[PDB]
């Protein structure tokens, strides 16, 4: 008898026609678009989250979502220049098309344990230096401003 | 209570249990990035010419929000990087020896890393086919906040590093739990069975070798009830277990805001543009659309500032989370409470949501009892020789030695005594003398 | 309100599987409100006699935003005729008669009750069969026993079930016939009868007015079961009432055939936050009122009937002025 | 009523605070049991 | 009436906000404290927390003047001088 | 009424903003006050 | 009176008469136009 039906966030979920036929109603529903480009390339990959490559080389469908004229590279890179989310990542050619690359998981040296009272110890033969850099920020700039000045540029009217 | 001599009292326990203590460290939120144009302006022409006069409002959105979201993934890619160990030891079925593993064994994820998931309410982001889900099914829950981003617009964007890599990260950790913890500095790794690594750590607590061989089975059974408990753990009484659930709660009403939002007037006729288009002539219908646009900029303004907050503390608590685990996964801890509550045993790391989970074993002291002990003590026929307990004291029963953590007389020799400079308050002894001061 | 007792759907939307506070036209929770009862008139024997009532009529009510009124409450229930204690009858549904005026007009004798102008009437005819609704002018007759007339203690619609409600023949108008008896019909400005079903089921019945006009309000109608109150009838009535008398209805059954009478309550509407909960029908069987208590005023800031152990804070009880201050200048 | 028509504000103050109170309630627990000691000596004149 | 004027607390009643009390009370919060008092006192005599022994504040803080490298020997000769130090220091810390 | 709702509308929007900047500025402190908890309970543990 | 000078604008500024020791900012002085020019063709 009310016909219209509204969710509680109050937007119109359900409609009944006048033929007496109940419909759903959901609001038009926008694709995402998210641009992934790299500067040395100058070439951009067109990403759309979350949404099944029949709304859209031709895409490519990957669980993070469907991205736009990308071929896989097939191959697994630890180092990631682009992230996509989840395992993947955007791999600039270098300028050819980005490639998806699957982020690779570097495996630790595996040194199996002894049924035994002897054990066995994975020690280094060799040794190197090196430097890692940190930045902490101990102070920022101070800044003191005239509030007097800045909302009414000096003007009596508006003080 | 104090003695007036140069005896002390001690109290000591004579019985030990283990407990596990749950600890959850939120190192990351659900990343969101919002589109100002269909958000703010409901896709019409005639806000976007009013927003264009107060300035580029949108693209300052859409600029700080990616901002946020890529902190997150560094933040996410140096803390994986810390947990990762150069060695580890391949899990095998029956890992631990006696000691059962089991639940933290991957079956992949952990048994408690699954259950714990299971556990938690949370929405499907169902990031492969999200939108067609959406239209196909309807909503997959009242008021779903997946099918309400899509409605808005606003997207929010899968996690830097995907489940399966995030699983071998802590099965690796867990292969290297037992060796790294055997000596000082991560250069050399032993594989050594869990078994072993638990027994050196109790000893180093300040338990007795022989004490530990006699006990070996015990110490096993109590090490397993405790993990059986922990895997009963997760409940509404469990303070990790809700936290775990808050972070997950934390993320919906953000999304949950902007559905809100658009529904209210901010002093409008009506909710939607399109409707006071009908409903009024133009130039009337331009004040309610420009009262819309303003409460809809507060709202992404205050949307995208709660985001930042929200990350910069995600990213000092994964900072914390890193400490943790090399300070109690990797290796034993001297501090107290750092980890487990009591004396921090071993600890063990599985993937949360949002974030790490963390669980410590720790020794529980029990039965304590108070006994006469001595500072040290010094030949009578030679004031010059004397010796000090170490990790232990020295208790009449006439000297024998105890181990700090659990209470065993044992007969005093040179391997558990230092020898010491003379005291005032060290005992002379001209009856029976230890073996270290029998010089 | 938990038990969904006068809640009346809003008439914009309706809400399905969903609990969200809504601010309407509401009774007070755990208000006993107003009752009024109809009992048989005296008879001796098969004859009916003089009509027996409460002055239901002299009493006035402010008609304010409007009320709400429960029928059949006590209907198929045993129980006592109210004119005798010794006859015992089953309880049976009745219908209530509602007199609505703008002002109050005086008597001849200055009894209360009388409606200056015109006076919106809602008179149950045919035995509840019909309800008829007319907005007009009431004029007292000087027969005996008529409001104008002296001696008259109470002015009652009467109607007898033996004649009127047989199964052959159903008289229609012999309850307003009554009524012109007692009030004469002046320019009554028009005329309105609703088909009611006759049912001993609980029945909600509300009366409001709006600028568009006069709204009645029917559970039987659409969620006769549910006892959810929805608009059945429409009144073009664009005078404000601001005084309401219950008119007392005498039934004029035999001595033997006098049976209990359910009673009907009226409660008072105005401007309340109800927290309401929808079922997958979207009908509304559960709700809370915040003004009753401070636990209320929880379960309507959170918005949930049931919530997690907790201390929360509520609106604090603010003290009202008992009256305004004057000074003067000197 | 013109503050219903922007939305349920006030019920949302109240609980927003209510929450705060108890967070820091909780944060006194945990504090106060972590200062606690199992084991401790009666603290008697002339201590030290 | 108002302690003060313009009283903080009474401009809260006005308002209608309130300032709600401590989880804990005073006296609670005191025994937490003294408790801690009395463990520091012998907490520090050997690696754990799971055995407490009980010592004199003053062979505790020989044993730390030990640990931070004063000889034994020193420590035995200067007892008076260093309880006399210490002593000075808490008398600045409660003019402090 | 219309020309006294932008009146009070002026004082419910800056009271409506004090109470949610109230809200917001207890919550920091908050935050603060649990993380400052934390340090002091380390410190009590590590030199106490 | 804060017109007169700076210290009277830091007393006027903070609201109290008596303040503790400190660096504190006041409005800036601002230059005033002695001229106005008027480069117009009509």
């Amino acid at each position: 008898q009310q016909r219209f039906v509204y969710d509680a966030y109050q937007n119109l979920v359900g409609y009944y026609s006048d033929d007496g036929n109940y419909y759903c109603l959901r609001a038009c529903v926008s694709v995402p678009v998210s641009v992934i480009y790299d500067k040395e390339t100058k070439t951009h990959a067109t990403l759309f989250g979350s949404v099944a490559c029949e709304h859209i080389y031709g895409p490519l469908q990957t669980p993070v979502g469907c991205v736009l004229g990308l071929v896989n590279s097939s191959l697994f890179v630890e180092d990631c220049k682009l992230p996509l989310g989840q395992s993947l990542c955007a791999l600039p050619d270098t300028p050819g098309e980005m490639r998806l690359a699957s982020i690779a998981f570097n495996h630790p040296i595996q040194v199996d344990q002894l049924n035994s009272s002897y054990f066995k110890l994975s020690i280094p033969t060799n040794f190197s230096f090196g430097v890692t850099q940190e930045y902490i920020q101990t102070t920022i700039q101070k800044v003191t401003v005239d509030c007097k000045q800045y909302v009414c540029n000096g003007f009596q009217k508006c003080e | 209570d104090q003695l007036n001599s140069s005896y002390f009292k001690l109290s000591i326990p004579t019985n030990f249990s283990f407990g596990v203590t749950q600890e959850y460290i939120q190192t990351t939120i659900q990343k969101v990035t919002v589109d100002c144009k269909q958000y703010v302006c409901n896709g019409f022409q005639k806000c976007e010419q009013l927003l264009r006069e107060y300035g580029q409002f949108c693209s300052k959105i859409n600029q700080a929000l990616h901002g946020a979201n890529l902190r997150q993934d560094d933040s996410v890619r140096n803390l994986f990087a810390s947990v990762k160990s150069s060695q580890s030891s391949p899990i095998i079925p029956g890992f631990g020896g006696d000691f059962n593993l089991t639940l933290l064994e991957p079956v992949a994820r952990s048994a408690i890393e699954d259950l714990l998931f299971d556990k938690v309410t949370i929405a499907d982001p169902g990031y492969m086919q999200g939108y067609d889900d959406c239209m196909q099914q309807g909503p997959a829950s009242a008021r779903d906040l997946i099918c309400a981003q899509y409605v808005a617009g606003y997207k929010v964007l899968p996690p830097l590093m995907d489940v399966n890599m995030e699983a071998a990260y802590t099965s690796s950790l867990l292969g290297s739990i037992a060796g790294v913890g055997w000596t000082a500095g991560l250069s050399s790794f032993a594989a050594i069975p869990f078994a072993q690594s638990i027994f050196y750590r109790l000893n180093g607590v300040g338990i007795t070798q022989q004490v530990l061989s006699e006990n070996q089975k015990l110490i096993a059974n109590k090490f397993n009830q405790a993990l059986g408990a922990m895997q009963t753990g997760f409940t509404t009484t469990n303070e990790a277990f809700q936290k775990v659930q808050d972070a997950v709660n934390n993320n919906a009403q953000a999304l949950s805001k902007l559905a809100s939002e658009l529904s209210n007037t901010f002093g409008a006729i009506s909710a939607s543009i399109g409707d006071i288009i009908q409903r009024l002539d133009p130039p009337e219908q331009d004040a309610q659309i420009d009262r819309l646009i303003n409460g809809r900029l507060t709202t992404l303004n205050a949307f995208v500032a709660q985001q930042l907050v929200r990350s910069e503390s995600a990213a000092l608590s994964a900072q914390l989370a890193k400490d943790k685990v090399n300070e109690c996964v990797k290796a034993q801890s001297k501090r107290s409470g750092f980890c487990g509550q009591g004396t921090h045993i071993v600890s063990f790391v599985v993937n949360a949501p949002n974030g790490l989970y963390f669980m410590h074993v720790g020794y529980y002291p029990s039965n304590h009892i108070e006994v006469v002990s001595a500072y040290g003590l010094c030949d009578a026929a030679n004031p010059t020789n004397c010796i000090a307990p170490v990790n232990g004291y020295f208790i009449k029963t006439e000297w024998s030695y105890t181990g700090s953590s659990f209470y065993a007389p044992e007969p005093i020799t040179s391997l558990n005594t230092k020898y010491v400079a003379p005291q005032v308050t060290y005992q002379n002894i001209s009856t029976n003398l230890p073996p270290p001061l029998l010089g | 309100v938990s038990k969904a007792d006068g809640i009346i759907y809003p008439q914009g939307r309706t809400y399905s599987n969903i609990t969200i506070t809504y601010q309407g036209l509401f009774p007070y929770q755990g208000d006993h409100g107003d009752m009024y009862v109809y009992s048989a008139g005296h008879a001796t024997g098969t004859t009916p006699q003089k009509l027996f009532v409460a002055n239901y009529s002299q009493d006035v009510k402010q008609f304010a935003n409007g009320f709400v009124v429960r029928i059949g409450a006590a209907a198929n229930s045993t129980g006592t005729v109210i004119i005798s204690p010794s006859t015992s009858a089953t309880i049976r549904k009745i219908y209530p008669a509602f007199m609505l005026g703008s002002s109050v007009g005086n008597f001849s004798d200055g009894k209360m009750g009388r409606f200056f102008n015109h006076t919106l009437v809602l008179l149950p005819d045919g035995c509840g069969t019909l309800l008829r609704a007319f907005y007009c002018i009431l004029e007292p007759r000087s027969g005996n026993h008529c409001p104008a007339g002296n001696s008259y203690t109470s002015f009652a619609t009467y109607h007898t079930p033996a004649t009127d409600c047989s199964d052959g023949n159903y008289n229609r108008n012999a309850s307003l016939n009554s009524f012109k008896e007692y009030f004469n019909l002046r320019n009554c400005t028009f005329m309105y009868t609703y088909n009611i079903t006759e049912d001993e089921i609980l029945e909600w019945f509300g009366i409001t007015q709006t600028a568009q006009g006069v709204h009645l309000f029917s559970s039987r109608y659409v969620d006769l079961y549910g006892g959810n109150m929805f608009q059945f009838a429409t009144l073009p009535v664009y005078d404000t009432i601001k005084y309401y008398s219950i008119i007392p209805h005498s039934i004029r059954s035999i001595q033997s055939d006098r049976k209990a009478w359910a009673a009907f309550y009226v409660y008072k509407l105005q401007p309340l936050t109800f927290l309401l909960d929808f079922s997958v029908d979207g009908y509304i069987r559960r709700a809370i009122d915040c003004g009753f208590n401070d636990l209320s005023q929880l379960h309507c800031s959170y918005e949930s009937f049931d919530v997690e152990s907790g201390v929360y804070s509520v609106s604090s009880f603010e003290a009202k002025p008992s009256g305004s201050v004057v000074e003067q200048a000197e």
